[PDB]
Order: C-alpha cells, then structure tokens, then sequence
C-alpha cells in the first residue's frame, strides 16, 4: 500500500464531489403522513405560527371526499355517497320498524352484564 | 342483549367490512363521524344499532369490528379514509410484511406474531359484549392472510371461547377465473384446518357474482365494490332479525341448528333476490312467488353450481319488507309441488322460514334497486360435491410432482400436511356422496 | 414497513438504475433538487419504499452505485438527477476489470466486496422491516458479472430471508456483445442459479425491436431503451407503492411465480407501447391491453414463447378498469392458447390491479412471464461457451488469474442441468 | 387541617416537584405568582387548598415544599422560572456542589452541611401548621443526594417526628437500564438507610412509563416531563381524598397501616388508569369493570414487572371521579373471581377502596385527555422478589472484585458496613422469600 | 457556582487554549474585547465559570498560560481573541525549554514554577466554590510534558480534593514529531498516574484520521484540528454551565468512569460531525449521533477500540431531544455489542442529556471511553523507552543537570506496571 496514492485518489474523488453540485435546497416542505413531538416543555421553562402548517395538517385530517369533488382509488369511492337520499323519517313506525328495548329488559340487561363475564 | 363480533381478515375481509360497514351505519341512520344526526334520532328507544355497535363517549357509536392484516395500505386507507373516525384505532390491526399468498407464511410465521394482539382485542370487546350470539369471520380461501391466520384465529377462538358460535363468510375460488395459483393449496389446507372448528362457512363464488351483476344487475363493468355492496347485503339479511322486529324472527343459533345435519356439513350457499337495477325495477311486480323461485333459479346461486346436479338437504328463507306469511307458505307450497327440486327422502320438511318488516336500504351510488321485499335463501344442497372435487382435482395435478411446496417446507410445514388435507376432503367428499344417497 | 434498496452494478446497472430512480422520482413527484413538487397527495404514501428522510423535507434514493472504474459514476453524478443520492455511497475502485469475470470476482473487486457490504448494512439496518434488495446488472463484463454475483452471493449469505431480485440484461441471439460475453454469462448465472430469488432477463435485440417495429423512435438512442426497462422495473413494485383492488408484492410474485427454486429467469413486458403517430388511432382498454401484453414482439427477452411452453405468466395492471374484464380476459386468453401453457398447473396467471396510473397513459400493464423459451437462451449460451472453450480459447486471462478449469466444467454442469430442467417440465404430463 | 410536608431532594425529586405544583396549583386554582385570582371565591374562599398552601396575609398562597438539591442548577432554574413568586424564597434551598452519584458525598461530606438547614425548616413548616400527617419525600434512586441526602434526613426526621407518617416517592432503576454506574451501591445503601424508618415508599420505573407512553399515551419520544406529570398524576389522586370529599376518604395517615404487612415490605407499587390519550380515549367504554381490568394488566404498571409470577399481597383502589360504588364491588368481585391474579394464602381480605367525587384534572400542554373516572391502584405485591434479587446479583458481581470503593472508603463508607448492608438485604430477600408461604 | 481554573503549557497546550477559549467565547458570545455580544439572558446566568468579572462589562478568562520561550505568547497575543486574556497571567521564560524533560521538570523552568504558583493561587482563591484544574498540555514533548506533570505535582499537593484533568496529546503510532518523544512520553506519564484524575488521550494521527475520511477536508489546514478538541472541550464541560434534564459535573464523571485508581486514562470523542457535503444526504437523529458515537472511525485516539474491552462510555448529549429514545439506543448497543463491552460490569454506559445545543447544529454528542484498548499505546512506548534505554540514546543530555538513572527505573517499572493492570482487567472472568 502506498499512502500518498491514496491519500491524494481520494482528494480526486472529494474535489469531484464538492465541485458545483451542491443545490442548497429551497424548499422545508411537509410530507403529512408522519408526525414527531419532543418538546414536552419544562413548565418553569419561560425561553420556550404556521398557517400553510395548519392547511396542510387540516388537509392531511380532513377526512378525505371533501378535499376532492371527484373520487380517487375505489376504497375512496365505495363510500362517496354517504349522504342517504330522501329525508327518511326513522321515527315513522309505518315504514321503519326498528326494534325499540323497554325498561323491563333494560334492567335484567344490566343484571346479566356482569353474570356473563365468567361463563 | 343480542350482538355479534365481526372479525375481517385480509384484503377480501377488510373491502367486504368496507361495504358492510357503510350498509350498517346508512341502514341505522349512522353519520361515518359515528354521531347520530338530526332528523335521525327518535326519543326513548331505536336500540337497533345495539347488535353490532356500542354507544360511547357522549353520544358515538363504535362498531364491534376487528379489522387484521399482515400487509398496510389496504388497512390505512380505512385508517385514512371516509369512516376513519368510526372505527378505534386499536381494532384496525396491521403487520409488517405480507402472508405472500403463502398458508405457511400466515399459520406458522409473521402471522403468529400479531395472534396476541387480536386475541387481547376480541377479548376485550368480548368483556364490553353485553351477551354475544357468535364471530362473523370475513375471509377468502383464497392465499395467505385469508387461510393461515384466519385458521390461526379459528383455532385459538375455538380454544378460547369454546361455546360461542363462529359464522364464516368464505370466498371460494371460482371454476374458471382464478387471481393466483396457489389456492389450490391453501384452500385445502384451509378447509382441513377449519373444518373441525368453523360452526358454519357461507360459500361465495365471485364469478357467479360477475355472471349476475352482468345478467340481472345490468353492470357491463363490475368490479370487487360491486361484489362486496352485495355480499354485505347478503349478510344485512342475515342480521336483520337482530335488530328489526318481524312475524318470524330468526337469530345465529337457530339459523346454525335449522341448517346443518351434520357436524361437518356446514358449508351453505347463499343467493338474494332480487338483485333487479333501477331501470328494470320499473317494470316488475316484485311479489313473493316470483321471487321465492328466482331464489331456486340455478343462476342466481351464488358458487357455480347447479343445484340439479344433486339434492337439496335443507333451506333457509329470509324475507325482508312488505312479505306475508300466506304468501310465504303458498310459495313454498308451489316449489315442494315442483317436481325437479329434489330434496333428500329423509328430510321431509325442508324450509325454515322468517319474515321480518323493515325493507332492505340502498346505499346511494350503488347498483342494487330499492325494492318493498327480498329473499335471502342459503340452502344446503349437495351441488358443492362437485365443486370440490374439481379443486381436490386442482390439487392433485400441482400436488402430483411438488408444485409450490418447496416455500411451504422451507418455512415451516412438513410434507405430510398435504397428503393429510387431501385424505381428509376425499372423506369428506365421500360423506357427502354417502348422505346424498 | 416495507422497503427495498436498490443496487446499481457496471456500465449497465449504473445506466439502467439511474434512468430508473429518474422515472420513479418523476413518478413520485421529485425534482431533480430533491424535493416535493407534484399535484397528487397519494404520491406521498410509501415514498419509504425507496427513499431514506433526510432533514429539511428531503428523501434521498436507497441506491448504492457499484463500479471498478470511476469513470461510469462520473458520467453518472453529472447529468440530471445525479445529484440525489448519497455521496458516500459512491464506492469505486480505481483498477479496472472491466470485461474479465475472473478479476472482477477473486481479484481488485474482492477489495471493494468489503467498502460495498458495509453500505449494504448502513442502508439496510436503517429501515424498520427490509423487504429485499433490488440489483441491476448485465450478463457480461467484469464489473456486472463478477461484481453482481458476489455482491449477491455476500448479501444471501449475510440476510438469507429477504427477497432477492436482479435485473440481468442478458445477451442477444445474434451478434457478438464483447466476445468474452459467453465464459462471463455461464460462470455469472451459475451463481445466478443457488441466489436471486428472483431474476428479470432483459435482451438488447429484443429491446431494438421494441423501440423499432412498435414505438418508432426515429432517433432511438440509449435512453429511451432504459426508459422501456425502467418502466416495468418501476411497475414490478406498484404494489407496494400504491394502493390497489389487488396487491401483489415481491413475495407474493415469487411465491406465485416459481413451481421449483431454479427456475426464476423471466421476461418483463410493458403493455401500452405505441407510436406517436398511431397513439390517435387506440383505445386504451383491458382488451387491447392484454393483447399487447400477450405479444411476442413486446417481449424483452426474444426467447419466443411459442416455442416452448408458458409455466406461469403474472399481469400487473395500473389504471381504472373493471376486473371482471381483466380476469375474462386472462380467461380467454388461457382458453384459447391452452397448448401454451402448461396442463399440470391449472390457472397459471396471477393478475393485481393498482388503479395508479403513470403519468399520461390512462392505463398500463407489465407483464412478467416464467416459461420454458429460455431455454433458447441457455442453449445459445451453452453452445458458444464449448465452441470457445473446448480449444481452450481465451482462458489464459482467467487461469493466470488464479481459477481452473474445474469451475468451468462444473459451470456447464449446472447450465446443462437447468436446460433439462426446463426442458422436462416443457415435456412432462399431468398423468 | 389535613395537611402535606412534601420534601423534594434530588434533580430527579425536584422535577418531580416542578409538575406536582404546577397539577396542586392548577387543580386548585391558584395564578403561579401565588395569588388568588380575582372575583372568584366570592362566598368566603374554600379550604380545599390548605393541605398544601399555607395562607398569608396578602392573599398569596405559600406551599408546604422544602426544595434541596446540592447541585445548584434546577433549582435555581426554578427560582428564576414561571413559579418563582409562588414559592418561599427561602424554601428554595439549594448547595453549592453536588454529591455527584456518590452516597459517601451525599451522606457524610457533603450532605451533613446542609441537612441541618433543612430540618430548621422542616420545623419551621411543621410548627406553623395544624394537624401534620405525614412528609411526601419525593427522591429517586440514582443516588447522591437521591441516596445519601435522603437517607440522612429520614435518620434525623425519625428521632425528631417519629410516629408521623412518612411516604416515600422513589425512581426505581430500570430492569434493563441503568444511567449511573454506582447505582447497585446506592440503590443497596439507601435500601439499608431506609428499611427502618420509611412507613410506605412507592417505586416508580422508568422504562415502563415509557412503554406506557409509546403504548396508552401514544406518543413515541417520551422526555421527563411527561413522566413528571404521570407521577403527578399519581400523587394527586393520592391526596385528592385529603382536599375533596366523596365516599370512603382514605388518608395518608393510614393507607400505610392498610398497605404494609410486616415492616420491612413497606415497598408497593402505582398504577394510573386510565392512562390513555385522547383519540383513543374518545372511542371506548371509561368504565368502572374496565379501567378495573386494565389497572391488573401486566402491562400496565409504573414497575417493569410481571404480576403473574408474584402474589398481590394487598392492595388499595382509589375512584377519583363519578363513581358508582356498586359498579366497584362489582368489579373487584370480577378480578377477584378472574384467575391469574393470585393473593397469598393468607389473604381473604386484600382490599381497601376509597372514592372521591372530584374528576380527574387536565393539565395544559399535557397529553392525558381528562376523563370523568380514574384509578390509582396500589399494590404491595411480592413480584419484586425478582427485582430485588437482580439487584442483589449486580452488587455481588460488583463488589466481587471491589470496584468504585475507593471513592466510599476515601470519603466515607467502608466495607465493614458494605458487608452489613449485603447481608441486610439478604434478610430482606429471605423475608421476601418467607412471607410467600 | 462550580469553577474550573485554566492552564496551557508549552506550544501544544497555548493553542488549544486559544482554540478553545475562542469557541467558548464563541459560545457564550464574548466579543475578543470583553463586551457582551450575544442575545439570550440564559449564558450570563453561569458566565462564571469560564469568566471573571471586571469593570465594566469585561469578562477575563481564567487562563494560567504558561511557556519557556515568548515565540507562542507572542503568537496567541497577536492571534485573535488574545487580547482577552489578563496580561497579568501570561508567564514566559527566558533560557528556554520545549523538547526536554529535565529542562522542563528540574531545571530552567523550574524557576518559572514559583511565579506560576502564585497566579495559579491568585486565579483559584478568586473562585466561589472551586472545583478543578484543566490543564491542556501535550505529554511526549518538553514543556507540555515537564512544566505540565511538575504543575500538576504542585497543584495536586496543595489541593489534594479538586478535580483535575489533563488533555495530553499522545504521541501519533507512525512518525514520530519529535525524536526524544518516547523518553518524554513515559517520563510524562509516570507522574500523570498517581497525580491527575482524568486524562484525555487526544492523538494527531487519529485527529487527521477524523478529519480526512469522514469531514472529508482536501486541505486540512490546522484551525480545524484544534477545533475539534476544542468541541470535545465544550462538550465534556457542558452540564457545569448550562441547565439540562439529567446533569453529570466532573466529579460526577469521575466517579463514572474510572473504576480504579490509576485507571483514569480516556479516548475522546465527539459525533454529530458532519462532512462537507453529505448534510443535507444526512438526517441528524438520536440513531445517527449513536452510530457515529460508537464507531471506530470518530474516537480520536490512536488505539484500535475493536481489541481490549470497553469498561465504560460516557454519552454527554446537547440538544433538544427524547430520553427514551437516547436511553433505549444505549441500550441496543450494549446488546448489539456482546464481548466488546466488559461482562463483569452490566451496561457500561453513562448518559448525560443538557439544554441549549452548540452554534449551528440541532443536536450534539460527546464520546468519553474508558476502553482497555489504551494499553496499546502503554505497551508501544515501552518498548521505544526499553529500546533506546538498552543502549542509553539521549541519556547524557539528560544527565547533564542531574538525573540519575533510577529515575528512568521506576519509571520505566510503573510504566509497564500499568500495562499489567490494564491486561489483567481486560479479559478477566466475572465469575
Ligand atoms: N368479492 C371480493 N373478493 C375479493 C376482494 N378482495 C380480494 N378478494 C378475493 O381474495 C382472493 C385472494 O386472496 P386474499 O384473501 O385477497 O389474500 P389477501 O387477503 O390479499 O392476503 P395476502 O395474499 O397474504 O396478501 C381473490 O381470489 C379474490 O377473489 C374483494 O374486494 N371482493
Ligand atoms: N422520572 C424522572 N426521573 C428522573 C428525572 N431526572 C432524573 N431522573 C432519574 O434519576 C436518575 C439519576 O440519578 P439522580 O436521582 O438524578 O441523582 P441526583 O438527583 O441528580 O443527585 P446527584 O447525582 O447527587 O446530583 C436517572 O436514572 C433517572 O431515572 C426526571 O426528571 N424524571
Ligand atoms: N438495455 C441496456 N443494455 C445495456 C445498457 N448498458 C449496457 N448494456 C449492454 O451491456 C453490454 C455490455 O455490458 P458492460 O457495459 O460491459 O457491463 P459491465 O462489465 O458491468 O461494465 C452491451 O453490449 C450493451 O448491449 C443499458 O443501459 N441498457
Ligand atoms: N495540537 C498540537 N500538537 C502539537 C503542537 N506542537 C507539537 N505537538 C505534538 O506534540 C509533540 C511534541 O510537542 P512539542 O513541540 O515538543 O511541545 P512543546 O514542549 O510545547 O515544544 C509532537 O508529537 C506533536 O505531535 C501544537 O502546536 N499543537
Ligand atoms: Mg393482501
Ligand atoms: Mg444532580
């Protein structure tokens, strides 16, 4: 081995590194699907803000259908019509007829709610 | 009083509970937020959404739903999706790397690292159960997430639970379209490992799927939303007695007994009508007859056979809507007239019946009509003799000369597995011949 | 998560993987300066894939760049989106070796094995669940050959169970392709044959036929033929990129894929290839997707596959479709070429649908397919060794390197034995 | 009348001190310069605040804390911090070096000038009050001045107070994790120095807070300041019975004769429920059975330590919140009906419960969301066996071969009674050992 | 308020003083005049410990500077930030010493000693509470090695109870910079054993080492080999001057590290050490600063830390950060790292996490070893001693002014003795 060879294949290769290929990069930008938080501040500590921050983290938590008019990737599109047409008056007993519980089973429910733990 | 857990295993459990679970909440007047709205709530009562909700906080409803997979992205797209805020975060259950469509890969590996973790979930929507009637299991066959943990999580349900009933909703592979090539395998191996713990397994083909939502549905372009808003349907109709009153109402431990003869026939079919659209529906008198024998069609049978290719063990009709009971027995009286439908000599009746009030909902942008009554038949017929001796047949020629079992033997099972699972469905074959007789 | 580092070998890696990592940062919406400038929010999914977080906003390429001359990486580091990876992942030998498989394998490359193994491990125990590694290489040469296999051999020996796929750009049917090609092809997939989980084999002359009897290209270049490389390469893992209907990664493409452990050498196939003059008259459907798929024209290994027999054929499709027609078709297409395929396997197609398409091209497909026509390939490979080796031509570099002529005589063993493997599952019955 | 003393030695003590005031001074609501706001209290003020302020003629609230540390770096970071009014300017007391990890600096050089400052104001606090019940001691066992300076100033309170109570709040060492170097020295120093005069002393770990909040809190870089407030937390619901009223109120002066057998196992643990943030707070049940079950949870406790291979010798619940008593007995007779929870075999009777009425209380920049129920479960359970005999592994394996002697013996103690504290703790641990008979 | 008193000797010892007095100055924004120039309140509150307050807003570093010859006084008076220091401080000889023990211990400068004695007493009675001495000689050549262990005699007989630590520069593996250095060394060192309690081994092989391969540096110049010692100054002082979530002072790490006596002897280090160009490629975390904390490529010592054992390592961390996260990756390196570590002594590391970071970084880390790998360099210089001893090279200049030879005996005798505790504490089972 021959050290100055070495030494000076390697200065070769950095100064073809550090010759002008740093960019500097202009941009912090935001990717809102990770989320880090270290600060946790002492509360004596008195030695210790973004809007385009608050829209993209609204963005990233606001639940997706009402960011897009049209639908994305089908899972985004099976439920795209939650809304249920017609006014649909549940209270009717005509038309709907939901099974409604009386206060004497309530009760017992509430009796065997802690029988049932130990089957 | 009554409920049921709903276990949804793989990508063809978590896409099934994505339609199931928009049916329930738009059937029960749910916001995906999980707060009921206005114009919604009615005072003192509406205890419907208790069978497969709970109330909580101050006034949410979270549904008793585990949703597990050992891959991402089809899970956190419902963790970022629409219903991202009704499901808790804990019950929606992913690993790290995939099954690989390997049943090795999800029974004896990656998939027993995250068994602990479910069972502690089921375990403790088990204690906030107010009196559980059984597991509704969502799985396909299939390869991987839907045959090795989803076998894992019958075995350690059955070993832990015991009593409690466990419903499965299994997609078969179909006849001709098949997705993978090692569902030969893993169905068998599945089907072996499961078939001394599941209590009942509804068999669903999605081929027969297509052929209908091409047929009757008018869909030229279907696809697995399509498939899953019906198969949640399907299942809505199932659980309908839980949660409306009706003339006969029909829960899980009847529908089990009134079904299955046998302990180890407990694979049914399924089938629905109508499943008219909305442009035909115009122009039909949707009434109990004609739609008790569009059930007994051998085109709306929902696996890809015909049922005259066998006998008919037993039946079982749900009605939702406007349906009388007279017209219910006169239809069933036309179809024991009916000389081609074959039920077996020694069981004389065959029909258990229920009838219950509320009409089925439609979910907007669906394909499915709104229509005042519907049939919900899940006969037992022996037709799936044949279908599984053609996936037996499937299994034999890749089985024949070691075909994809050098993964299988490398990562944990031996080879007497395979021969033990094919012995088992040749007895099991030769069991449904011997009751047909 | 899932994530896979990607390993650019020679010449023809350190092409390949860079118009690679420029097609999928244009994918994800990257500039060349490294940051996020695209329109779509799914882009942002699983950018830990293939990229590492760097401060400030920034991802940085899980790319390691391997050569023995530094002349490859300086052209590399040069152009456009040369400026995205690593620099100390740059790693470089200033000796040569550039066509000689010997002294790139026991020789001045087996001195890099150590510098280039400790980027592995520095890029590969910063992740959380490493998936596999990805490396892009030619069949010939010092620097591709030699260094590939090595690199692989180290990197099986070291993470025995992660997956493992190379991208191999194996030599042409006719022509010659830097003479030596024959010895450095058959001692570079003997140990091709033990590792790579996973092998694409990519064919020069059926790329030019590609680019010239479908896609035009009048002035057809370099690049564009790495572009038609990088397109499926990228298309390969759009599962684990984007959601879909159907996922299917790296595993379950191997798992599905080989009936036996050597038999992983495929061809990849990109489906919505047309020219710029008769892209007015197509309609971008399932149909004519699947028939440009099955095509042996847009095969990029010539190795026609109607002269052997398909064992299993994988379709991965990216756009808005309805698989009802995509697995009709796949149907149809089994239904009708069943001589083809094999009758021992029934339904040997594994179709995914990711409803992410690339940029324009409203839908896309790649299609990877595992026959017995590679055969062709081996026994061109075959014979050409023993015409140059039988005369002990061209040996004299290779023994005076320091190997002997038992390496080789077993080397055509293992050739040999995967040419009758190929041919007797081509030739075997159900019953 | 029922009153605190609460001594905070140690960096580790004084930043426990820092969130413990800053929860006492929020709960009660005074500003942080010690004023009572304004326009509030209008019906003559409330004595809820006099267990921990003293009350002056200004209206300003001075609390009963004796702040010491003998490195003058956080407590003078307290004296210029937000809560420097709020204090007594001459409480805070602070040395000039400190005792560096070392019990020997903490004990006899170091720490013997300035423990005589802190019992004339020890005094000076105890006179100038009504009704004592007992010293809230928060230290750590790290050591120097959470060793050595406590131990002596438990020896010198107990000729001074004697029958008063004396709760201790010590930071564990880790099962795995060890800052110090010399911390199985001091650990075993400050086990002998306070075998005999300790009444109750709660041992908080601190990996498993940070499993707790990687798990329950849900968040991934866990400093000390949310380990501050968790043990604030603790101690609040602690004394909430001495300022609040309800049902059942249990006092400091004796949960220690309801927890503590023999003395010499005068060592529980803490357990907080529910722990859990607000996202996953929102989607659940907050209730009595469940925060039960979640309080004898392996996973759960402020110790790294199985309950499953030791025996819960006793153990106290307190409910601050609207808590139903039906539902406690309801649940204690669960976990008392539940296996793998295990009592000794002289144990029918191993719980004392007290419930409060007031709610827990949120802090602001916190993470735990307030809930209307919690408990602060206490068990003096002999799993920590194994702890214990770890510990007496590493000082064997330390003192084998006499390793970081030569500080002790140049500056204080020696061998002779580093082999009586050896044999001390093998009593102990054959105490430990015996009870479970 | 805890008080640290100054001292540089020789040529070594008055640059690496400057160095770092200018970046603590630096720090605690002291202008070269005296005036205040900084922002935050929070760097007055322990100005003291570093500064003494005059009239006005001057603050006079605490500086004992000594040397033989008025060259280097000249030099760090001209040079910047040496007008700060008190004129009153700067001790110089007039015959001349500098490569000589004799000349450096027994005579010559042994009539410097006095006058260095008395501003030493007058610097450290000015002091509230004193807790050390920092002498920042170099052992192996002249002054830095004979004024150095002579002071540190004096000093440590009138203080017997304040902690001292010395910052010697240890002579490189290859080269040697000075011939009569190995005679230095050892006659350094003899007197270091029983008199100091921390000794820093920084050696210059290792600091260009540091400074080529990982900050890259084409020309090295010679600012920023002080300067890196002058980070591991500011780092190893931090917690004395600034508030933190867990503070550990010199006595502290003394009662941390050394577990024996004469044990006392420790390899620096300091890791957020970023290169010219991959910082922006580089995300600075807690798993980043660990990786470079235990890495054979950043202690700046000459011994290989693979041989011998770790008896234990110091973590001082600046910074904004997470203790879980900081304890756990202590903790996953000792469980990485089996045998490297001493299993005898369960998890050999002391963590130390302080507030207010350095100038221009995020976060900071200061490596402090205690490894059994410093017996290398023990061994190495006993053999030169033994070399030119057998054969008495350089010894009559030595014996000139006295200097019998059993001064070289029972130096050369605790020379090796040393040796012999190291080997016997290395490898030694537990039980
Ligand atoms: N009807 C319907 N079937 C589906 C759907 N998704 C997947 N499948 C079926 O699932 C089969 C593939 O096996 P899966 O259960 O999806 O395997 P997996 O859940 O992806 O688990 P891994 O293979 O380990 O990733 C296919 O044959 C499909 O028929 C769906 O959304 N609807
Ligand atoms: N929960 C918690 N623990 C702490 C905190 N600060 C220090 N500790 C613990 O204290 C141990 C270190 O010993 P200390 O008790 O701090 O020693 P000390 O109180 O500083 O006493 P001296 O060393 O003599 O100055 C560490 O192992 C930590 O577990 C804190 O802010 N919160
Ligand atoms: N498709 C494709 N083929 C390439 C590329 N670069 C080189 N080749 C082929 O590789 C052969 C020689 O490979 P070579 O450069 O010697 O590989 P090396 O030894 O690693 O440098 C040539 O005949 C080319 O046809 C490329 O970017 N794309
Ligand atoms: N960092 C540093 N090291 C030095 C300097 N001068 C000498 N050394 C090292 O110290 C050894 C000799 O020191 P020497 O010049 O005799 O110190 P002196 O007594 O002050 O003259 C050599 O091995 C050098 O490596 C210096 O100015 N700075
Ligand atoms: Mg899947
Ligand atoms: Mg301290």
């Amino acid at each position: 081995p021959v050290n100055i060879v070495h030494q000076n294949a390697i200065l070769c290769e950095t100064i073809k590194k550090e010759n002008e290929c740093q960019r500097l990069y202009t941009n912090y930008s935001i990717n809102p699907f990770k989320k880090m938080y270290t600060l946790t501040g002492k509360p004596n500590s008195l030695h210790d803000e973004d809007d385009n921050f608050l829209r993209i983290i609204k963005r990233s938590t606001q639940e997706p259908g009402k960011k897009f008019e049209f639908p994305q990737t089908e899972a985004q599109e099976v439920g795209w019509y939650y809304k249920p047409l017609l006014p649909q008056d549940r209270g009717d007993k005509r038309i709907h007829y939901p099974r409604q519980n009386t206060e004497i089973t309530k009760y017992m429910d509430e009796a065997w709610k802690q029988k049932e733990q130990q089957e | 009083m009554r409920e049921c857990i709903s276990i949804h295993v793989g990508q063809a459990g978590v896409q099934i509970g994505n339609a199931c679970w928009e049916l329930y909440c738009l059937e029960h007047g749910i916001q995906p937020d999980g707060q009921m709205p206005s114009d919604k709530t009615i005072g003192g009562g509406d205890d419907s959404f208790n069978t497969f909700f709970s109330e909580t906080g101050a006034g949410k409803h979270v549904p008793r739903a585990v949703f597990v997979d050992l891959e991402p992205t089809v899970v956190d797209e419902v963790r970022t999706g629409t219903y991202r805020q009704l499901f808790h975060p804990e019950q929606l259950i992913t690993g790290k790397e995939d099954a690989a469509n390997n049943y090795a890969r999800g029974h004896y590996t990656i998939g027993k690292e995250i068994v602990d973790l479910v069972l502690d979930r089921i375990r403790k929507l088990a204690d906030q159960c107010t009196g559980l009637q059984g597991f509704l299991i969502f799985h396909s066959f299939g390869g991987g997430t839907g045959s090795g943990f989803a076998s894992l999580l019958m075995e350690r349900l059955s070993v832990d639970y015991g009593k409690k009933s466990k419903l499965e909703f299994a997609i078969y592979p179909a006849p001709q379209i098949s997705t993978a090539v090692v569902e030969p395998y893993n169905t068998i191996l599945t089907t072996h490992t499961t078939l001394e713990h599941s209590d009942c397994a509804f068999m669903v083909d999605n081929e027969a799927i297509y052929d209908i939502c091409r047929r009757n549905l008018d869909i030229e372009r279907p696809t697995y939303t399509n498939l899953n808003r019906l198969i949640a349907q399907i299942v809505s109709s199932i659980t309908a007695s839980l949660r409306f009153d009706g003339a006969l109402n029909v829960d899980l431990t009847e529908f089990q007994t009134n079904l299955v003869p046998y302990p180890r026939i407990h694979f049914p079919l399924a089938t629905y009508a109508p499943v008219i659209s909305a442009e035909k529906a115009y122009h039909e008198q949707l009434s109990v007859a004609e739609i008790t024998n569009a059930c007994f069609e051998p085109a709306n049978q929902m696996v890809k056979c015909d049922p005259r290719h066998g006998k008919y063990m037993a039946c079982c009709m749900l009605y939702r809507g406007d349906v009388v009971p007279k017209d219910v027995n006169a239809a069933i009286a036309t179809i024991k007239t009916k000389r081609t439908i074959q039920f077996v000599d020694w069981c004389p009746t065959g029909f258990k019946v229920g009838i219950n009030y509320q009409p089925p909902t439609v979910v907007p942008g669906g394909d499915l009509a709104k229509v005042q009554r519907a049939v919900c038949m899940l006969s037992n017929t022996t037709a799936i003799a044949e279908a599984w001796a053609r996936l037996d047949h499937k299994f034999d020629l890749m089985y024949a000369k070691r075909a994809f079992v050098h993964w299988y033997v490398g990562e944990g099972m031996e080879e007497g597995e395979f021969s033990e699972a094919r012995e088992d469905l040749a007895a099991l074959e030769k069991d449904y011949e011997e009751v047909g007789v | 998560m899932r994530e896979i580092v990607h390993m650019q070998a020679g010449q023809c890696g350190n092409q390949i993987g860079a118009k690679f990592w420029e097609v999928i940062s244009d994918e994800h919406g990257i500039d060349p300066t490294g940051t996020y400038h695209g329109d779509s929010d799914l882009q942002l999914e699983r950018i830990n894939v293939y990229y590492n977080e760097a401060t400030g906003g920034k991802y940085v390429p899980r790319a390691v760049l391997v050569d023995l001359e530094p002349g490859t990486m300086d052209s590399v580091r040069s152009g456009p989106f040369g400026q995205i990876f690593r620099p100390d992942n740059f790693v470089f030998g200033q000796s040569g070796a550039g066509n000689n498989w010997a002294k790139g394998h026991y020789t001045e490359g087996a001195e890099l094995v150590d510098s280039v193994l400790d980027v592995v491990r520095k890029e590969a125990e910063s992740c959380d669940c490493l998936q596999g590694f990805q490396l892009t290489h030619s069949l010939g040469g010092g620097t591709g050959s030699g260094m590939g296999t090595l690199l692989i051999s180290k990197i099986r020996e070291e993470y025995p169970d992660r997956i493992m796929n190379t991208f191999s750009v194996v030599p042409s049917p006719k022509v010659s392709d830097t003479v030596v090609e024959p010895y450095n092809a058959t001692l570079s997939v003997h140990q091709l044959v033990e590792n790579t989980d996973e092998t694409y084999c990519i064919d020069n002359e059926a790329l030019y036929d590609i680019c010239f009897r479908t896609l035009k290209l009048t002035t057809p270049t370099y690049g564009d033929l790495n572009h038609l490389v990088s397109a499926t390469m990228s298309g390969v893992t759009t599962c684990l990129r984007f959601p879909g209907q159907l996922n299917a990664d790296l595993r379950k493409l191997a798992v599905n894929m080989v009936p036996f452990p050597r038999l992983h050498f495929f061809m990849p196939g990109f489906a919505p290839l047309t020219s710029r003059g008769s892209q007015q008259y197509r309609a971008l459907t399932v149909p004519e997707l699947t028939q440009q798929m099955f095509d042996a024209k847009n095969m990029m290994a010539a190795c026609d596959p109607r002269h052997g027999r398909y064992l299993t054929v994988a379709a991965i499709f990216r756009g808005r479709m309805s698989m009802k027609e995509v697995d009709e078709q796949m149907l149809n297409v089994q239904n009708k070429n069943s001589s083809y395929f094999v009758e021992w396997i029934p339904n040997n197609v594994k179709t995914a649908v990711c409803d992410i398409p690339p940029r324009g091209l409203k839908m896309s497909a790649t299609f990877i397919g595992n026959s017995t026509a590679i055969q062709e390939l081996f026994k061109r490979i075959s014979e050409q060794f023993t015409a140059m080796f039988r005369r002990k031509a061209f040996l004299h570099w290779y023994t005076g390197e320091g190997m002997d002529e038992m390496e080789f005589t077993e080397a055509e063993s293992n050739m040999n034995d995967l040419v009758s493997e190929y041919q007797q599952y081509q030739d075997a019955t159900a019953e």
